[PDB]
């Protein structure tokens, strides 16, 4: 828990005095500037030790290492001396000198892991529990897997886990993007440097699109030997034997295409296809892309080193709610207390219980057993406790599962810290919310007694249910429209049992799975059983339809084991790292640490550093969270042993971010609330510092690792009016080919804003522009990339050339938009730009309006020289609003319809009613409807994500809204009605040409 | 009346929000002292370690200045003594009044959880007291 160069400090002064204790006994302090380096401090302070007493019972310099207290309070023994007193993190200024004793150098330079991870490693050491000890060690078991696999065929296998193949999945084009071509081939230039100038040479080629990268090699080798006379026979060897002995990058970032796909579905291309832009590649030697890639160094760590069955239990389950800690209202305003029980499934099994409603706020003491009325052979596995110490409210909750992670249900006594509620929620038992206690030790404490039996009770083993499970055991056809059905709409009892009576049906139409599982009464034993049967030899599923049942309302490790062995089956390594967000976050409902999931992920961000590189990040995201904070600790710690050297590179964008989160934080809190002069001179003149020009230049980007940022440009980089202070950095680009791509690499950085909501947003735009690709509909958006790193800080990816909307349209005229962009596009380029506007326009409304983004304005939109408009600034998200009012209110009609609609129609000074209203009103029908069909997905993408403390996604009444903006109960055409008299809908975010609401006349 | 309940619903809700605001970012200054002040108990423990290794070679080196009647020495010795416990005393004075400053936001806190709980049910009152009137007519706002 910290932040900056010293504790209270935020930046250190430049020169300090720093108090250095030496082993001869003595005190030495000693004038230091914050920029130096351990190693020129150490020698300096022994040149100043020869001053001092007992100066020649000291040892030469290199017999010694530095230690200090760092600002999370441990003993920190600085052995890489590379470092500098502003980056050490220091508690106080101050140095102990000791011998370097206690060895591994090496192993004690894994600190390293402890600061890129979030927590210090030394915490998980010393700790209790065995669950979280045999985590870190059986682990690691998937960490050898992983790093054999991307080892065997060494050179190939190690730079196709870096720099793996970023392919679009599915070769197939659409028919649309494919016409673009021209007799199904394109045109690629192939650049290649030579030995002198860096002389770049050009060879330009025209080859079938489905042509693999070999092959482009191939007419390259032809282009620039034949020009030379030769044989055919000649070429025909000289590709045999060369052909292979070269790779392809993409010019201007780390992307290459070390992989035999047909070079249309690699992403760079077919982005080049349907943009209708050129691809520029580089031609690069193989031989020296393998020799600048390491070796992949994995070693192993310090931490390698009479019951019962549930089912012979004959009693109902009971537990003894002893004695709460304390509890903070005062005795006057409202005085009785009650603790609330009832055991849960995800959604209540048992028809749960309170308690007598004694009120000692005094001293909370009841010692009653609560007797529940279910049998305890009956309980299912992943059964849990929920509670919360209510008022005549909720207050404090918690929640406990009845099984430990060894299978063993729970006996005796145990205490409990609780949780506080969250801001919006009411309910007074909280089921949703994470299982375990409070690590906050300073919280109410309520303590309970489970019965303890005869001896130790287990629940039973796969073969043993198998034996239950066997000794147990037209227009119905056409309810398989109970599948074609969106996954929040419920089904009623009828419904339920009818799905439960037909179950061996029901595997021939492996849809309906969920709503199967849905109807089990988990309270069984018995259905359990002949279900655990069904799941176990049930046929595969598509990865998207499966990833439902890793939501929190699946909870069953049977369950999940399905959806797990799905996964590994299906979904590629692209759509993986697509939904990556969404799987990173539903670990959060687990019960145990080691799971199938878990290790899924780790595999597979181990296999490929792309994956892992977001992995990480989106771990790390939510380290600050307590409630996630000990699970994804050892998780994170366990990629960073993996990684390989991807860890100096985390390494390295870690410290950076750090440095602007810290100089951030002087520009809001600190002396600096006044002019942007003052605080420029400041930020670019504090920049200059070598402590900072190394932290925040030559370094991978966060948001994407391919463009590495170089040097800054300094002269570029501001601050925006907002008091949250937000940075727009300027770097170069590097790259030799840097002027073929991006020369400029821009970055928004943000404190204060909790950037996740933008995050998701962006995911689901791109969806919807997929969607709409492969149907063949080009409404073109612009999902810029933009990553959360943190609590309430984030990475935003800018678009070069775009502008606002204002910015643009400043007595004011509504032509104003439109005849800019005809300046932009003049002529002839004209009404290609207009038809760019209305695809682009027609996608973000049809988006917006589903999601329903929150009230937008006139610096939300921009608009791109080239006449694309995209939406930034997301924040609140799906209605929300409604929260703040508690009804159906009335809001402002997008006023920007009229500007919009004059850059429609052309300069036309009727607009309502044209011939090219009709058409971009169509396209808005078409995506729209689009959507619907494949509505399941985004209903599953959104609760997936219930986990997370995003405000709007906090319960699934919220996911509700994107039923209500769909068509819920209604039919295609019902649904078109429904759409259009929402947006022809004034005083309720549409439009109409009244020119007077507001004041009626 | 709308507008009455209204007025109440406000004040209730957007007091909660300012009391809410205070709960969390209160809360995180009590776990980021807590966790310097156990940097200081680190700190005073090296401290304390460092003055030890003083007081043992010293011994001998001490002695033997005694005896020549050096004195100028001894009082270069101990003048570095001096420093020592006195900054060790510095680093406590900080410590205690740190500690403060977490008792008293203790306190401060606990009042801001009993207040916070008193707003609650109160409010969950006023907002289906507003359900009473759901009897074009959308202006008692
Ligand atoms: C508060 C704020 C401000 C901006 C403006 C456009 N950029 C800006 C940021 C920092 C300092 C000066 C300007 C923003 O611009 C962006 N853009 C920048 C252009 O490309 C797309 C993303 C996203 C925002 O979320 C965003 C948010
Ligand atoms: C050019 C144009 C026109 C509309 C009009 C108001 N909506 C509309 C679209 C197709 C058929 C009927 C109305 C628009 O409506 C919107 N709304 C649609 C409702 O949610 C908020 C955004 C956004 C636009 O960018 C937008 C742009």
């Amino acid at each position: 828990p910290s932040s900056g160069e010293l504790w209270g400090i935020h930046l250190m002064p430049p020169r300090i005095l720093v108090e250095c204790l030496l082993p001869n006994g003595m005190i030495v302090t000693l004038e230091c500037l914050r920029e130096a380096t351990l190693v020129t401090i150490k020698h300096e302070l022994f040149r100043e030790a020869r001053k001092y007493p007992l100066h020649q019972l000291l040892q030469d310099e290199t017999s010694y290492i530095f230690v200090s207290v760092t600002q999370e309070a441990e003993r920190e023994e600085f052995f890489d001396e590379t470092r500098r007193l502003c980056d050490l993190r220091l508690f106080q200024p101050f140095l102990k000198v000791i011998e370097p004793v206690g060895n591994r150098e090496e192993k004690i330079l894994n600190r390293e892991i402890g600061f890129v991870i979030g927590m210090p490693v030394c915490e998980f050491d010393m700790v209790k529990d065995p669950e979280v000890q045999d985590f870190r060690r059986n682990i690691l078991n998937v960490c050898k897997e992983a790093v054999d696999l991307r080892d065997l065929n060494s050179p190939h296998s190690r730079a196709m886990y870096v720099y793996p193949p970023n392919v679009e999945s599915s070769p197939e084009l659409p028919k649309h993007i494919y016409n673009k071509l021209d007799k199904g081939q394109i045109i690629v230039v192939i650049w290649v440097i030579v030995s002198p100038n860096n002389d770049k040479q050009k060879y330009t080629l025209k080859i079938n699109h489905d042509c693999v990268p070999e092959q482009v090699i191939a007419e390259a080798i032809r282009k620039k030997t034949r020009s030379m006379l030769l044989s055919s026979e000649q070429l025909k060897l000289c590709v045999l034997e060369y052909q292979g002995k070269y790779i392809l990058k993409v010019c201007g970032c780390d992307e290459y295409f070390l992989e035999k796909y047909p070079l249309s579905q690699y992403k760079y291309i077919r982005s080049c296809i349907m943009l209708g832009r050129m691809p520029n590649l580089m031609l690069m030697a193989k031989e020296s892309l393998y020799s600048q890639l390491p070796i992949d160094s994995f070693t192993m760590p310090s931490y390698s080193r009479s019951t019962k069955s549930l089912w012979v239990i004959n009693s109902a389950l009971r537990i003894k709610i002893l004695c709460a800690t304390y509890v903070n209202v005062n005795i006057r305003d409202i005085d009785k207390i009650y603790v609330r029980t009832g055991i849960y499934h995800g959604g209540e099994p048992l028809c749960d219980n309170v308690n007598t409603q004694r009120v000692p706020c005094s001293n909370p003491r009841w010692n009653e057993w609560l007797n529940y009325d279910i049998y305890i052979p009956d309980l299912p596995r992943a059964a849990r406790l929920c509670l919360s110490i209510c008022s005549v409210c909720p207050l404090a909750w918690g929640n406990i599962n009845l099984f430990d992670y060894t299978d063993t249900l729970v006996s005796g006594k145990m205490a409990l810290n609780l949780w506080p509620v969250p801001h919006g929620l009411e309910d007074l038992l909280n089921p949703i919310g994470v299982t375990g206690s409070n690590p906050n030790k300073e919280t109410p404490c309520l303590e309970l007694e489970f019965d303890w039996f005869s001896s130790v009770v287990k629940f039973p083993d796969m073969s043993v249910i198998e034996e239950h499970a066997n000794w147990s055991v037209n227009d119905k056809e056409q309810l398989r429209a109970l599948c074609t059905r969106d996954p929040l709409s419920e089904i009623t009892e009828q419904e339920k049992d009818f799905l439960w009576s037909h179950r061996h049906y029901c595997v021939t139409i492996p849809e309906i799975l969920p709503k199967l599982l849905l109807s089990v009464k988990w309270n069984s034993r018995d259905e359990v059983a002949q279900m655990y049967c069904l799941v176990k030899d049930w046929p595969p599923i598509k990865p998207e339809q499966a990833m439902e049942l890793l939501d929190c309302n699946y909870p069953d490790p049977m369950v999940r084991s399905f959806a797990v062995r799905c996964l590994e089956k299906y979904l590629t390594d692209d759509k993986l790292s697509q939904y990556l967000i969404q799987l990173v976050q539903v670990l959060k409902y687990e019960q145990y640490l080691d799971n199938l999931l878990v290790r899924f992920l780790l595999k597979k961000a181990l296999t490929n550093q792309r994956i892992g590189h977001f992995f990480f990040w989106h771990l790390k995201s939510e380290m600050h969270n307590k409630t996630v904070s000990q699970r994804f600790g050892l998780l994170l710690e366990s990629y960073c042993r993996a990684c390989g050297m991807y860890l100096k590179h985390l390494n390295r964008q870690v410290e950076a971010m750090e440095k602007l989160i810290n100089l951030t934080d002087i520009l809001k809190q600190e002396k600096k609330d006044e002019t942007q002069k003052v605080q420029m001179k400041f930020l670019v003149e504090q920049m200059r510092q070598p402590d900072f020009m190394d932290a925040l230049q030559g370094f991978l980007s966060p948001l994407n690792p391919a463009h590495q940022l170089g040097n800054l440009r300094l002269e570029e980089c501001r601050i925006m009016s907002s008091a949250k202070r937000p940075l727009w950095l300027n770097w170069e680009n590097p790259d030799i080919m840097s002027e073929l791509l991006f020369q400029n690499n821009e970055i928004i950085f943000k404190n204060g804003d909790d950037l996740r909501q933008d995050m998701l947003t962006l995911q689901i735009i791109r969806i919807m522009e997929n969607i709409w690709q492969n149907q063949g509909l080009d409404l073109r958006m612009l999902p810029y990339g933009c990553l959360s790193i943190g609590d309430c800080v984030g990475l935003i990816e800018v678009v070069r050339n775009s502008h606002t909307i204002m910015q643009i349209q400043c007595q004011f005229n509504s032509h104003t938009l439109h005849q800019w962009l005809k300046d932009k596009n003049k002529g002839e380029i004209y009404d290609a730009a207009i038809d760019l506007f209305t695809r682009s326009c027609a996608g973000y409304c049809v988006a917006t309006f589903i999601l329903g983004i929150g009230d937008r304005h006139n610096s939300n939109i921009m608009v791109k020289d080239d006449g694309q408009l995209f939406h930034i600034d997301f924040g609140h998200f799906l209605d929300h609003k409604k929260k703040k009012f508690g009804y159906k209110r009335e809001r402002v009609p997008f006023v920007l319809t009229q500007d919009f609609l004059i850059v429609i129609s052309k300069g036309a000074q009727e607009y309502t009613k044209t011939r090219e209203f009709e058409r971009f009103q169509e396209m808005c029908y078409k995506a729209y409807l689009a959507i619907r069909q494949h509505a399941n997905l985004f209903i599953n993408l959104f609760s997936m994500m219930l986990g997370s403390g995003m405000p709007e996604l906090q319960s699934f009444d919220d996911i509700a809204y994107i039923r209500k903006t769909l068509a819920l109960d209604k039919t295609e055409q019902e649904a078109l009605e429904y759409f259009t008299k929402q947006m022809n809908d004034a005083h309720h975010g549409g439009w109409t040409t009244k020119m007077d609401w507001i004041f009626h006349t | 009346k709308l507008h009455e309940y209204n007025t109440q619903f406000q004040e209730k809700s957007r007091e909660y929000d300012r009391l809410y605001e205070e709960y969390t970012r209160t809360s995180q200054e009590i776990q980021m002292k807590r966790t310097a002040i156990e940097a200081f108990n680190e700190t005073i423990k090296i401290f304390e370690e460092q003055c030890q290794t003083q007081e043992r070679y010293s011994k001998e080196y001490i002695e033997k200045f005694k005896r020549e009647g050096n004195e100028k020495e001894i009082q270069r010795i101990m003048h570095n003594y001096d420093k020592l416990k006195s900054r060790i005393s510095e680093i406590i004075d900080s410590r205690r009044r740190l500690e403060e400053d977490l008792k008293k936001q203790a306190a401060e806190y606990r009042e801001i959880d009993k207040r916070m709980n008193s707003i609650k049910p109160d409010l969950i009152q006023l907002r289906k007291t507003r359900d009473q009137y759901l009897m074009k007519l959308n202006e008692w706002l």
